[PDB]
């Protein structure tokens, strides 16, 4: 099944 | 004709058949209208018979197991307005002939196994208003050019397709399409400037694609535009100031692109957005005080670009951003305490730039952060006692800056604190015992301070699985209560002026997988204890110590030790009691007394000869 719509996956430190 | 499921025309024929949510397994009235076999569990081929039901308007098959082609024969039936195909096992090709349904309004092919190209048929159905045909890793090809002709299309999706090239100037005729999502795709070249001629564009998603050259400054002109998906792309030059003109945008993500240029100040008149998404760019400039505008601003992530400047204080005015990523930039200046009027402020992260002056004490405040992330930056100056007031702060890192004075002991009031990193600062005086109320604590480090004085069990938390105090003037000796922390993994003292016998009691830390007691004032035997810590796995570094005697007889006992060094210490008498554990990867016994021949082994042979000539009798000896 894919995916639906999504932002780009924040990414912290 | 009424039992359940069917349906019959005035004039007494069966007209509509339905049947989903059941559950069967195995393959599957010339008046029939509509025809619902969904969710049915069906496998096997769609017969061609179908093709006979000439009066069919609808046709669902969906959601079942269906296999083989898409029997052109469906194509027959000039008076389908629905028909939905997707979430199968279909394979082969849309077959050109599906151009022959004249009166087709739904499409949904999604979900399938389908290949090959869309045929430039589909440019025939003047009808159509959704086609979905996502979910077909195989579907290839360019987007045909004769899609610019289904007048009427609303929704158009292939995402998750392996269609490739540019989108077609032919976009730009589609005057009511609302979304289009062709994303996680094969496809290159520019976004044509002909979209901006989609005046009803809402949704336009073109993520994790190769699309290349710039994002056309038309797309301002889309007056009902929604949501801007971009992401992960080769997309190059400027942001269009003309996205300004979008009073409807609500989500921008441009992440991971080549974009340079500034941040545009238009952006300020955008009053329903709730999502920036810039990250990972070469935007340069700085954050513009018009962004400070967008009051219904959630997420702002500026992070991996080349911003400089200073954090805007009028950054009090979104008052409903929950997450601001500026980290990896060139950011200088102090950190705005009006950052702190955010009051919903989830997550912070401004690490690696060159912020300077005190962090506020005000950002502590905020009664719903969990992230705190100002790693890497010039920041000097206590950390304000005022951080027992951040409540729900779970994960805490400042290392790699200037912080000064003692780690104050209120911090211990944080019942949900996970994680701390202050390590590469300036901090002095004691580790504090009152640091012992953080439950929740598994990871602390605090490497490379002047951390001093003394070590203490009831100093700390019991639920420590990290620990890391190397490079620091900690003294006096391991205290016994080592031995309540059950939990830890990696316990790193090295680099202190630590003393004593390593206590027994360390043999109680069940979990502990690497122990550096590397360069302290340790004398004394190394005990027997020591050896009885099955889980000692990942290292074990007594080296640059004081220790006598002879290692002990149950270090035969680390079989899965990988990494050893005790050296440069007094020990004494000869390996005997290593030579059976074979996962020892690494061994270090060099710039001690140790004396005594050692086996022709591969793992001996290995010791560079230096090690052994360092030692007071070591050499490797051949059996007789
Ligand atoms: C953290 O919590 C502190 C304890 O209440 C708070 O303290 C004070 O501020 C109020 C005014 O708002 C003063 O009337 C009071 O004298 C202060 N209390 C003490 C004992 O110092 C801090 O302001 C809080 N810090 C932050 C940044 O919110
Ligand atoms: C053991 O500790 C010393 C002293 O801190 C260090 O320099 C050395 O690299 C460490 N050993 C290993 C195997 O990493
Ligand atoms: C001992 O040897 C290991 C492996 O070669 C090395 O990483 C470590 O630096 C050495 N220890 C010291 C104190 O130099």
């Amino acid at each position: 099944d894919y995916w639906k719509p999504r932002h780009h996956p924040p990414r912290n430190n | 004709c009424n039992w359940t499921g069917v349906k019959c025309n005035r004039r007494g024929e069966v007209s509509e058949i339905q049947l989903k949510e059941k559950q069967l397994q195995g393959s599957l009235l010339k008046s029939l209208t509509s025809l619902t076999l969904s969710s049915l569990q069906l496998t096997g081929v769609i017969p061609k018979e179908i093709g006979d039901f000439t009066e069919l308007e609808l046709l669902d098959l969906s959601d079942n197991s269906l296999s083989g082609d898409i029997p052109v024969e469906i194509f027959r039936l000039k008076k389908l307005k629905t028909l939905s195909l997707n979430t199968n096992n279909l394979e082969g090709h849309i077959p050109m002939e599906i151009g022959n349904l004249s009166g087709l309004v739904e499409l949904m092919l999604f979900d399938n196994k389908l290949s090959g190209e869309i045929p430039r048929s589909i440019g025939e159905l003047k009808n159509l208003q959704v086609l979905r045909a996502g979910g077909n890793k195989n579907l290839r090809g360019e987007l045909p050019w004769e899609i610019g002709n289904c007048e009427n299309l609303v929704m158009l999706g292939l995402a998750e397709t392996s269609l490739s090239g540019k989108l077609p100037a032919s976009i730009g005729n589609l005057k009511r399409v609302q979304t289009i999502a062709i994303y996680t795709s094969l496809l290159s070249g520019p976004i044509p400037d002909e979209i901006g001629y989609c005046t009803e564009l809402q949704n336009l998603y073109l993520y994790q694609n190769s699309i290349s050259g710039s994002i056309p400054t038309t797309i301002g002109g889309l007056k009902k535009l929604q949501s801007l998906l971009l992401w992960q792309n080769n997309l190059v030059g400027k942001i269009p100031t003309e996205l300004g003109n979008c009073p409807e945008l609500w989500l921008i993500d441009f992440s991971e692109n080549l974009l340079t240029g500034t941040i545009p100040r238009s952006f300020g008149k955008l009053e329903n957005l709730q999502e920036l998404q810039l990250s990972v760019n070469q935007i340069s400039g700085t954050i513009p005080e018009e962004l400070t505008n967008c009051t219904k601003l959630t997420h702002l992530e500026i992070d991996n670009n080349l911003i400089t400047g200073e954090i805007p204080s009028l950054m009090s005015n979104l008052r409903s951003l929950t997450m601001f990523f500026a980290w990896q930039n060139k950011l200088t200046g102090n950190i705005p305490q009006s950052l702190s009027q955010c009051r919903e402020l989830q997550a912070i992260d401004l690490s690696y730039n060159s912020l300077s002056g005190s962090i506020p004490k005000e950002i502590f405040g905020l009664r719903n952060l969990t992230k705190l992330l100002l790693l890497s930056n010039d920041l000097s100056g206590f950390i304000p006692p005022d951080i027992g007031n951040c409540t729900n702060l779970y994960r805490l890192r400042l290392n790699g800056n200037r912080l000064a004075g003692s780690i104050p002991s209120e911090i211990g009031n944080l019942k949900n604190l996970n994680f701390v990193d202050i390590s590469e600062n300036r901090l002095v005086g004691s580790i504090p015992p009152a640091i012992s109320g953080c439950e929740s604590l598994e990871f602390l480090d605090l490497h490379t301070n002047s951390l001093s004085g003394s070590l203490l069990g009831t100093t700390l938390p019991k639920s420590l699985k990290f620990i890391d105090f190397s490079d620091n003037a900690l003294s006096s000796t391991l205290p016994p209560g080592i031995g309540l922390l059950t939990e830890l993994t990696k316990l790193n003292l090295a680099k202190n002026r630590l003393s004593g016998e390593i206590p027994r009691e360390i043999s109680t830390c069940r979990s502990l997988q690497l122990l550096n007691l590397g360069e302290n004032d340790f004398s004394g035997e190394i005990p027997d204890e020591l050896g009885q810590i099955p889980s000692l796995a990942i290292s074990l570094n007594l080296s640059c110590n004081r220790f006598v005697g002879e290692i002990p007889s149950r270090f035969s006992d680390l079989k899965n030790l990988g990494v050893l060094d005790v050296s440069h210490n007094q020990l004494t008498g000869n390996l005997n009691v290593l030579t059976d554990l074979q996962n020892l990867v690494s061994l270090n016994i060099s710039y001690n007394d140790f004396s005594g021949d050692l086996p022709n082994t591969p793992f001996f042979r290995r010791l560079p000869l230096s090690d052994l000539a360092s030692n007071r009798g070591l050499y490797i000896s051949n059996a007789i």
